[PDB]
């Protein structure tokens, strides 16, 4: 609901208001993270793309 | 004296020597962007808008502000006129909220009819906007003072048109307020004015406010009833439904006000 | 187009795009990109002379340098005196044309004495290296190592830069600029200290305070 | 930071309008047409050389030239039905104009293909 | 517009009774040239044109009419000038066009 | 607690007769979004002028306004003209 | 020439014209036209495509970086416009209408009244 | 700061704001400077004399009362007192403190006097003290950029030559009430310090400066100047 | 020749380091009423036929003609309506401090220049509108200007020459805007103190709507003086059009700020060195000096070096003489500093009649702020340099083209030292993505 530039209390408030306890709302990475330009969270695909079999 | 011969764009025309440049412009069907100067109300060089550049001048003249001098070329079109009008658009819209999809003025705002029109195009103020709080003024007057661009529309209407004296310049600076010192509401019988003498979305009408956009309206001009006099009206419906009726220029009537 | 206009800059300097039809300069930049002969493309640089640009010729010189496209006596004998003017009107805001130019001149081992000359003075006397971003200094310096047309006062100025910019380094262009040093053996200890470890804090690095004693 | 020229300056829209009178009309028969000679004061020098005069000086064009407006060329040459030949070099003028846009092609005409 | 470009006068030099008026834009391409004729020699100027060498290789490509009764300049009207086409569709009340 | 309509009412909800139970612009709103919104608590803000998107980002949310937190009365919360988020000011 | 619209007055495309004007001739003016577009359509992505990158002066071995979307893909869509028109490139990427109220009423006017178009007449082929 | 009137009650409009009389009696000669037709020229004086009578606060009943005399617009009195810097709406401390925090100040070192005063009185340069004795500003140039740094009290008796020290002793002396106006150095006045290269030689000062003229054979001269160009 | 050595011989300022009494005594002392009724006979126009030829300057902002704005009075109003002369006494102008020791130094010879402007303009009443700053200042004015009027030169009578001159005194407020002419003629008024449409002319309606005609107390003062002395006494202190002497106020980072008397076109270092024992830390040590208010441009090392204190001589250097206000910096002052409080003063002092001043002001002082810490681009000064270029000539007074003289004088000067402080804050900072969010807040 808010962006960086908020307070910690008040994120860590409006986030608990919300019921929200799956998105990241810890006080200490939302200082540590003030006014922020990271450009996103990414995963590494590994090679090589194969199924994953469930044999026994 | 009688006849004085200007050059507008090139264009001789003979015209009033006590009439304005932007009364030659306009009578010669020249549009001058223009958010300060209203004809009916004192004319003064609160907007820059009309900021002229004319033929051997040094610096642009505020063409509501500066009569027609006899012999003088008025460049209208010309590259400096063009640069002028964008530095000036540009400087207005530096502290302009962002509120056109939440104001009353979207669709028939004269702020982004002269920036779609004689604007830059773009913005280049990456800072953080000036904000002043709005006022409360009763059920007939909307009040957003962060839209307000302190034209002194508002004070010279009601100086001037209306009589009362309710409305002044507070402040100095980048946080001059566009209200009243103290709170107060604002009767005076022509507070239907007030709305439309507003040039941006500082004063609109309250019960109007968010009914619609003017690109759902459907006007059609009448005369009222509800007073003696008739003054001429233009009632604007969607549908069914009456939206809301604004005034109609009748100088045989009742000039452009309305009760 | 050219009808009742007339092709004379503004500036009295350089040409700006804000000052020609925008079709021109759109058909100027496809043909440049389209112009797969170096006598083809000397053809069409010396017809649109009127209103060539200095974003026109970096395009076109990248579109050389991309294509392999080899450089011939045409090139060398029309498109030396073009790019010499354009280089003698350039000016600080022409910082990315310059950088282009030099770096695509030597990655493609082009052999102008007199360009080279040029480049070299503006780079140097003018000092415009300081409008030249970090990575991009360091692909020009590569680009100048590649034919092996560089000035060691240069050299040194890029160095003493990247010693300052230590936090801006990323691991292509910290491998770009080892490779553009170890390749002319040009460099310093705190240099390859530097490529070593370039976010490294001020103990690891030695002779850090003397570098910055010295600034730019 | 640069917003000066986010607007274009220059657009493609220039437009030229020629204007070129009947190319049978008589010089006589011009002047009687824009008034400056009278219907019935025709056949007499003075009276002719009058009306020729006041269009010249009026109009600002020769009463045998035919062109009204030429923007869209800017030609100095006008035909006329007395005009032979220059009706001639405008016939010329058409064929070596067709030959040059013909041989202006780079796919649509090719007469070695 | 680098491209080889004359006015078909040829047209008002048969005709020899018509004042021809000839307009060329950039809006359109180097190649198109629009002109008013009336429309009594109409047939005549279709038939000039169908059976006539270097314009006999001819196709129509299009033709639409224009409502010029209702049809007014809604902004710009100081703007206009004097050999326009829109002073023109407003003097009429309808204009064929045939491309 | 105060009667609709009243004059203290029209002066305190802008002219307006504000719904407490939210049921009535539930219905009339055909949405319950305005007492979801009324759930969310009054926010403390240090500076006297924020920067409210109703999100995290540029376009985001909604387009960034500036609010006056300073006004002529302190305390005074002022819920955002883009979002339903409300701020007021950190001591007064 | 006059009438080329966007990018092919500049690629080499090959065009089949029929001696017959038949169905059978039809058909195989549509089959080679599909050839000579997949070509063309080839010509125009090598076009748009950064086929060099920088090679060590130390052996020849070309320096392939780590962390680029150059080393992922070697198509730039966006090298041509941000190289030739870096000031409206960086406009674009920049400044946006929840950003710029001059954008903002530019989207106002694009979604509300549009664009004023000037007075004319024209006709446009594809 | 606030252009508009806080909702503060103290300058509520029950405030009692009654003029003295004598206050009432100086009335007198300030509107005689104006014409009787615009009164409202002396708005500026009526504005000083309600600033000097209520304690450095201008209350709203004041204003009021004001625009009562001056038969102008309330509205207007307001726009007058709030378009000056130099009156207080508001009940401002017993010393309205004032730094000059423009470049001359800043150049001489008025950011190194201010921190000294804060530190002195453990107050925000923006706020006021909780004991109400003092209120700190970053004033403008006061016309003291050439004695820089410069502070000023209560807007009168302006103090100059701003050190370190000098301000610590100038500020135990204002606690004492007893503090030497104007420079606290040996600057005389504008005379700066480092010596005196001005009118060094006085006997010309005391010379008496009496210089004459005949003024009417000038003006003849000029009457007959001007015959000469006319013929 | 070489200007800039004038001895205390054709001093006018002679008591500006307080030497004398400021009241009667010390003025008639000092020359005061002395032969003004005599003056007063040669007639308006021998007065103002003398001061043109004494070659005055405008000594406030503009340095225009005194004597041609002078004669542009009315010579009679048609209908009745009254004269005004205003003194503008109220210099809120940085650096400058010259009018602020005249007030308190000289009181009488600007009340005998003040009833000598007010004849030669028929003018039969005066205003000297003194800044709200200086209280003490006026209070020795008024007290002065009731010695003056007891004295019989001011009133029905003044110095008995059949010409009733009433002089009033106007404690203004923090308003550099009412510093101008038609911001001082509107607070005069009773109102704010914006400037008014240009031109409507004061001379042609002024004050009450009355004409009115303003000036700067320093070119007031020199009128008695210049009359009793002769034209050419005034016009051999300075260059062709720059006549007359100037008190220069030197300060800054001087050794010895101080404000002193001086010809005309005096040489700059000369001046400096003489004047004040040099820069601190010597010629080589300083770095900036502006040589009029804040408006003007701050001036380079090499243009310090060979430079003259006039109008003209500034303009062909970029600066401007103005109130001849010689602020200077050495080599210690971060310009970035001083250009940053230089725009808080000014933005304090635009009066925000014009959008475009106020917002130009605004946005100016934003940029500062970011410039310093280094959150910022050499394009940032290239967008700084348009923006000052829109703002000038496109206001509504002068005080939205003066606030763009300094940032242009600084980004010309000093462009090398904001790119290294730029180059140090990004290399003291990486960020690859930008955010779209407008900048943090200050
Ligand atoms: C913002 C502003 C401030 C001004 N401040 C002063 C000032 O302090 N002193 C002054 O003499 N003129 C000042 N002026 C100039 C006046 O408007 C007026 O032109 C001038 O006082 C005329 O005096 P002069 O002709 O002797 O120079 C200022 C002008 C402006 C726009
Ligand atoms: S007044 Fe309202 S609609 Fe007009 S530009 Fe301002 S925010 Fe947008
Ligand atoms: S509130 Fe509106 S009418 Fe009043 S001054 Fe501001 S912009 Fe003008
Ligand atoms: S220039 Fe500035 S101070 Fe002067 S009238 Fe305009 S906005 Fe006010
Ligand atoms: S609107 Fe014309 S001067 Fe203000
Ligand atoms: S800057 Fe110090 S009082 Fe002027
Ligand atoms: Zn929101």
């Amino acid at each position: 609901a808010l962006d960086n530039s908020f307070s910690p209390e008040n994120i860590a408030q409006v986030q608990s208001s919300i019921g929200d306890k799956v998105t990241n709302i810890d006080t200490k990475a939302l200082a540590l993270n003030h006014q922020t330009e990271e450009y996103h969270k990414t995963s590494k695909l590994v090679y090589p793309i194969r199924t994953n079999l469930v044999v026994e | 004296n009688k006849q004085i011969e200007i050059f507008i764009d090139g264009k001789p025309a003979k015209v009033d020597d006590s009439y304005t440049i932007f009364q030659a412009c306009y009578e010669n069907g020249v549009i001058v962007p223009r958010f300060c100067y209203h004809e009916r109300l004192s004319v003064a060089g609160n907007c820059r808008m009309c900021l002229v550049e004319v033929e051997n001048v040094p610096k642009p003249v505020a063409a509501c502000a500066s009569q027609v001098v006899p012999g003088m070329k008025i460049k209208t079109k010309s590259e400096k006129t063009r640069i002028h009008r964008g530095n000036v658009m540009e400087f207005l819209l530096a502290n302009h909220p962002l509120d056109c999809p939440i104001c009353d003025q979207g669709g028939e705002c004269d702020l982004q009819d002269i920036s779609s029109v004689y604007g830059y195009g773009i913005s280049r103020y990456n800072e953080y906007k000036r904000a002043v709080e709005d006022k409360n003024y009763g059920p007939l007057v909307a009040t957003s003072m962060n839209r307000c661009i302190h034209c002194t529309r508002c004070v010279r209407f009601a100086t001037q048109i209306a009589g009362v004296e309710d409305l002044g310049k507070t402040g100095r600076g980048k946080a001059a307020e566009i209200g009243t010192y103290v709170e107060k509401t604002f009767n005076t019988e022509l507070s239907g004015n007030v709305v439309d003498v507003c040039p941006v979305g500082a004063l609109t009408n309250a019960p109007y406010a968010f009914t619609s956009r003017p690109w759902e309206l459907k006007s059609f001009y009448t005369s009222d009833v509800f007073d003696t006099l008739g003054s001429a009206i233009q009632v604007d419906t969607r549908g069914p439904e009456i939206m809301r009726v604004l005034p109609r220029i009748h100088e045989e009537i009742n000039e452009e006000w309305i009760s | 187009s050219q009808r009742g206009r007339d092709y004379t800059p503004s500036n009295k300097k350089y040409l700006q795009p804000w000052e020609l039809e925008r079709k021109e300069y759109v058909e100027l930049s496809l043909a440049i990109q389209s112009a797969y002969s170096c006598k083809m493309l000397s053809e069409i640089l010396k017809d649109n002379l009127y209103m060539l640009t200095d974003y026109q010729l970096s395009f076109a010189m990248f579109h050389l340098w991309n294509h392999e496209i080899p450089i011939d006596n045409y090139f060398y004998n029309v498109i030396s005196p073009i790019l010499k003017e354009y280089i003698t009107r350039f000016d600080r805001e022409c910082n990315k044309s310059l950088a282009e130019i030099a770096t695509f001149l030597g990655r493609m081992n082009v052999q102008d004495d007199a360009l080279w000359k040029v480049i070299e003075t503006k780079l140097v006397q003018e000092r415009l290296y300081r409008y030249i971003p970090l990575n991009d200094l360091i692909d020009l310096a590569h680009g100048m190592a590649t034919a092996n047309r560089g000035s060691q006062e240069f050299y040194n100025i890029v160095e003493n830069v990247i010693i300052k910019h230590r936090l801006r380094l990323i691991p292509d262009k910290i491998a770009v600029a080892k490779d553009c040093f170890t390749a002319r053996k040009i460099g310093s200890p705190l240099l390859y200290q530097v490529l070593e470890n370039p976010q490294a804090e001020a103990h690891e690095l030695a002779g850090l305070k003397e570098h910055e004693q010295l600034k730019i | 930071h640069n917003i000066r020229y986010h607007h274009e300056i220059h657009t493609s829209d220039q437009t030229y309008h020629s204007s070129y009178d009947p190319v049978g009309e008589t010089t006589t028969e011009r002047l009687v047409r824009y008034g400056y000679l009278n219907k019935d004061q025709v056949n007499n020098a003075e009276a002719v050389a009058a009306a020729a005069k006041e269009f010249q000086e009026k109009e600002k064009r020769s009463p045998s030239n035919n062109i009204i407006i030429d923007e869209i060329s800017n030609s100095d040459k006008p035909i006329t039905k007395e005009n032979r030949e220059s009706v001639a070099h405008h016939v010329r003028q058409q064929f070596e104009f067709f030959r040059e846009v013909n041989a202006e092609e780079v796919w649509s005409v090719s007469i070695e293909e | 517009m680098q491209n080889k470009y004359m006015q078909p006068i040829q047209l008002f030099i048969v005709f020899e009774k018509l004042n021809s008026k000839m307009w060329i834009s950039k809006k359109l391409n180097s190649n198109h040239s629009i002109a008013l004729i009336p429309s009594n020699w109409f047939y005549s100027i279709n038939l000039f044109l169908k059976r006539e060498l270097l314009f006999s290789n001819i196709t129509l490509i299009e033709n639409s009419a224009i409502d010029t009764i209702s049809y007014n300049l809604e902004t710009n009207q100081n703007d206009l000038d004097k050999t326009n086409i829109e002073n023109y569709f407003f003097k009429n009340k309808m204009l064929v066009f045939y491309n | 607690n105060l009667n609709p309509y009243s004059y203290e009412a029209l002066k305190e909800n802008h002219w307006l007769v504000s719904d407490s139970s939210k049921k009535n612009s539930e219905w009339t709103h055909k949405s319950n979004a305005e007492q979801l919104i009324a759930k969310v608590p009054i926010i403390y803000v240090d500076s006297n002028i924020v920067r409210c998107i109703g999100g995290t980002e540029i376009n985001a949310g909604h387009p960034q306004v500036y609010i006056q937190l300073d006004t002529r009365k302190h305390g005074t919360p002022q819920t955002c003209k883009y979002c339903g988020l409300r701020y007021a000011k950190k001591m007064d | 020439k006059t009438e080329t619209y966007a990018n092919y007055y500049y690629l080499n495309f090959r065009s089949y014209t029929g001696q017959h004007g038949d169905c059978y001739d039809r058909f195989l003016i549509r089959m080679n036209e599909m050839c000579e577009s997949l070509n063309i359509v080839n010509q125009s992505i090598n076009k748009i495509s950064k086929f060099n990158n920088i090679v060590s002066i130390n052996t020849k071995k070309n320096i392939l970086n780590k962390e680029n979307f150059n080393r992922q893909t070697t198509v730039l869509p966006h090298l041509v416009l941000s190289y030739l028109n870096k000031n409206d490139y960086n406009l674009k990427n920049t400044k946006n209408d929840y950003n710029s109220m001059e954008e903002l009423i530019t989207h106002f006017k694009y979604w509300s009244k549009g664009l004023k178009v000037e007075s004319g007449y024209t006709y446009q082929s594809v | 700061r606030l252009a508009a009137h806080r909702k503060n009650d103290d300058n509520s409009d029950s405030v009692p704001f009654e003029f003295t009389p004598e206050n009432y009696k100086e009335i007198e000669k300030i509107l005689a400077k104006y014409p009787l037709k615009q009164k409202r020229s002396a708005v500026m004086p009526l504005l000083y004399l309600v600033q000097e009578q209520n304690n450095n606060w201008v209350p709203l009943s004041a204003m009021k009362k004001i625009a009562k005399l001056l038969e102008m617009p309330e509205i207007d009195v307001y726009e007058v007192a709030t378009f000056y810097t130099m009156y207080n709406r508001e009940p401002v401390g017993k010393f309205h403190l004032q730094i000059c925090g423009t470049t001359p100040c800043q150049l001489c070192g008025s950011r190194e006097i201010t921190k000294a005063i804060e530190e002195y009185t453990q107050t925000k340069l923006g706020h006021t003290s909780a004991d109400g004795k003092w209120t700190l500003e970053e004033v403008e140039c006061l016309g003291a950029c050439s004695n820089a740094p410069m502070i000023q009290v209560n807007n009168k008796w302006v103090y100059e030559d701003l050190t370190t020290e000098n301000v610590v002793k100038l500020l135990k002396d204002l606690e004492s009430g007893t503090d030497k106006k104007g420079p606290q150095n040996h600057r005389n006045q504008v005379e700066g310090p480092l010596g005196r290269s001005t009118l060094k030689e006085k006997d010309f000062l005391s010379g008496e400066i009496r210089f004459s003229r005949d003024f009417a054979k000038a003006k003849q001269d000029w009457v007959a100047q001007k015959e000469q160009e006319r013929i | 020749r070489s200007y800039g050595n004038l001895k205390d011989q054709d001093r006018i300022f002679t008591n500006l380091y307080r030497d004398g009494d400021p009241f009667v005594k010390g003025a008639l002392k000092r020359g005061d009423w002395h032969q003004t009724k005599e003056i007063l006979s040669n007639g308006p126009e021998w007065i103002i036929d003398e001061i043109k030829k004494s070659g005055l300057r405008g000594r406030g902002g503009a340095g225009f003609l005194s004597g041609l704005k002078y004669s542009f009075m009315p010579k009679v109003n048609p209908d009745g309506r009254p004269s005004y002369l205003v003194i503008n006494s109220d210099e809120s102008e940085p650096g400058t401090c010259k009018d602020r020791e005249i007030l308190r130094n000289d009181p009488h010879k600007l009340v005998e220049g003040a009833l000598v402007v007010g004849f030669s303009m028929r003018a039969r009443a005066a205003y000297i509108y003194i800044r709200g700053e200086f209280w003490v200042e006026a209070n020795i004015l008024q007290q002065a200007i009731d010695e003056a009027y007891a004295k019989g030169f001011i009133g029905k009578n003044a110095c008995g020459s059949g010409y009733d001159f009433d002089v009033y005194i106007h404690r203004g407020a923090g308003a550099y805007i009412c510093g101008e002419e038609t911001g001082l003629i509107e607070s005069i008024e009773g109102k704010a103190g914006q400037p008014r449409v240009k031109p409507p002319f004061p001379a042609n309606a002024g004050l009450y709507g009355c004409p009115t005609t303003v000036t700067n107390v320093e070119t007031v003062a020199v009128c008695p003086t210049i009359m009793r002395r002769g034209a050419s006494w005034f016009a051999s202190f300075g260059r062709p059009n720059n006549a007359g002497t100037k008190l220069y106020c030197i300060s800054g980072h001087v050794n010895n700020p101080c404000t002193v008397e001086e010809e005309m076109s005096i040489p700059l270092r000369e001046l400096l060195e003489k004047h004040c024992g040099g820069v601190r830390g010597g010629w080589d040590n300083l770095l900036a000096v502006i040589p009029g208010g804040s408006s003007v441009p701050m001036m380079p090392k090499n243009v310090c070096d060979d430079v003259l204190m006039d109008f003209d001589a500034l303009k062909a250097v970029g600066s401007g003489l103005g109130t001849a206000a010689v602020i200077v910096m050495d080599k210690s002052t971060d310009p970035i500093d001083a250009i940053l409080r230089l725009s808080k003063f000014y933005k304090h002092e635009s009066c925000g009649q014009c959008t475009p001043c106020r917002e130009g002001t605004g946005w100016i002082v934003d940029v500062m702020e970011r410039l310093l810490v280094g959150n910022a681009d050499y394009a940032e000064i290239d967008m700084l340099q348009q923006v000052t270029q829109q703002i000038e000539m496109h206001t509504i007074c002068a005080l939205g083209d003066a606030a763009a003289w300094p940032v242009q004088g600084l980004i010309k000067n000093f462009r090398e030292e904001i790119e290294d402080r730029i180059d140090s804050y990004h290399a003291k900072h990486p960020q690859l993505k930008k955010s779209r969010k407008s900048n943090p807040q200050i």
